[PDB]
């Protein structure tokens, strides 16, 4: 199976740089032109660049000329982009891509001179019951539950964005209410950028 | 700009025809018409690359070509699968340009009637002087949905935030909305309440700082 994974993306202030970096398996990777591809929130699909099969050619798209170069090893499996002088426009989630197959997952490039800011966590109790993960820039953030024991009855919705310029996302859980009293709910949040990791005990 | 249209119905093993055009006039095979599929909770896939060119997993129902100088992305008997958003990209010497995208969606699955929960504000947040209402809405088909948010018998605008219905991984669609508050509005009124339109039925649902 073709897997693409993308890492590398962080914040940055205008004008910084950054390099993202995607592991690719299962095919072999030098006998294909590889991609990025970026989306803006709102915004549609917008194509980065593209490199040959040996690095011989490589093409850009405007916006990103001067600034960005496209790179792969042809004996580690790794496509690369270099981004310098980034731009507020920049801001995108950037994927992994080939004209065939599954892109990768993308990850997550913020070009903002805002700070990074923590989330708060707050139980939402039952009288289903879950936790608010309030206020937080930039994403994402990850939730689990009781050390990731449970996996169905759990939801986590996505994240809204608020008027402010923060982010907000809740993970709901429902269990029976002879459960309540007996067993624990501990829902594990973890925003990497603030580094906060927080554990809350949700209870009635 | 590569232009699509906006969306797509039918029926399981019925046919479809995506249509992808180029403001330039004509598309021709040295455009490399890419199809991506996007499925919701899914990577990004290319099915077709230069125009007709399949990917080696992606079933033969798929076929790619070129009709009257449009781009065409063929489904010829439609599964509840191919439930997904499609794009089209186009190249043009040195680069790719992507169309807007066309939603395909597969008739068949049942009408489900939304779940809503509210939460008050937590003790823990009001002891922080602040105060948020969070209004969970999940396992509603199809995802077509309005939010509306009362204070007391009023309506409220202002501080509301509500996110686009998103679909689960049982094909069902969920969404949350958010009322952001100060503590001194939270005890001012006597109730809030999140209420949720679906398919012409209203679910009501209402807190109070009572309990
Ligand atoms: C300049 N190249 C770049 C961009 C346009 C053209 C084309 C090409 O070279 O054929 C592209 O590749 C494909 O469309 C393709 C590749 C593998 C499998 C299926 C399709 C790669």
């Amino acid at each position: 199976e073709v897997q693409l994974v993308e890492s590398g993306g962080g914040l940055v202030q205008p004008g910084g740089s950054l390099r993202l970096s995607c592991a690719a398996s299962g095919f072999i990777f030098s006998s294909d032109w590889m991609n990025w591809v970026r989306q803006a929130p709102g915004k549609g699909l917008e194509w980065v660049a593209n490199i040959n099969q040996d690095g011989s050619e490589k093409y850009y798209v405007d916006s990103v000329k001067g600034r960005f170069t496209i790179s792969r090893d042809n004996a580690q499996n790794s496509l690369y982009l270099q981004m310098n002088s980034l731009r507020a426009e920049d801001t995108a989630v950037y994927y992994c891509a080939k004209e065939l197959g599954p892109w990768g997952q993308g990850t997550l490039v913020t070009v903002s001179s805002a700070s990074t800011k923590g989330p708060s966590v707050f139980p939402l109790a039952p009288s289903a019951l879950g936790c608010l993960v309030k206020d937080y820039f930039p994403e994402p953030v990850t939730v689990s539950w009781n050390s990731g024991a449970l996996t169905s009855g759990v939801h986590t919705f996505p994240a809204v964005l608020q008027s402010s310029g923060l982010y907000s996302l809740s993970s709901v859980v429902t269990v029976p209410s002879s459960s309540l009293g007996t067993q624990t709910y501990i829902c594990n949040v973890n925003h990497k950028p603030s580094n906060t990791k927080v554990d809350k005990k949700v209870e009635p | 700009v590569v232009i699509q249209e906006s969306a797509l119905t039918t029926s399981p093993g019925g046919t479809v025809i995506l249509t992808c055009r180029s403001s330039t006039g004509t598309i021709t095979t040295s455009n490399y018409a890419n199809w991506v599929q996007k499925k919701p909770n899914h990577v990004f896939t290319g099915l077709i690359g230069a125009t007709s060119i399949r990917a080696p997993g992606v079933p033969v129902r798929f076929s790619g070509f070129l009709i009257g100088g449009k781009a065409a992305l063929t489904i010829t008997g439609a599964q509840t699968e191919d439930d997904a958003m499609y794009f089209c990209a186009l190249w043009y010497n040195t680069h790719y340009v992507f169309g807007g995208g066309t939603k395909v969606t597969v008739l068949g699955q049942p009408k489900a009637a939304p779940s809503v929960t509210l939460f008050p504000p937590s003790s823990e947040e009001l002891q922080a002087n602040k105060a948020t209402l969070v209004c969970l809405i999940s396992d509603f088909y199809p995802g077509a949905v309005t939010v509306a948010w009362k204070a007391d018998s009023s309506p409220v605008k202002a501080g509301v935030e509500t996110t686009t219905p998103s679909k689960q991984s049982n094909n069902k669609y969920a969404a949350s909305s958010y009322l952001s508050l100060t503590p001194e509005q939270w005890k001012s009124h006597r109730s809030y309440s999140c209420q949720v339109t679906h398919e012409g039925s209203t679910v009501e649902k209402t807190v109070a700082p009572t309990e």
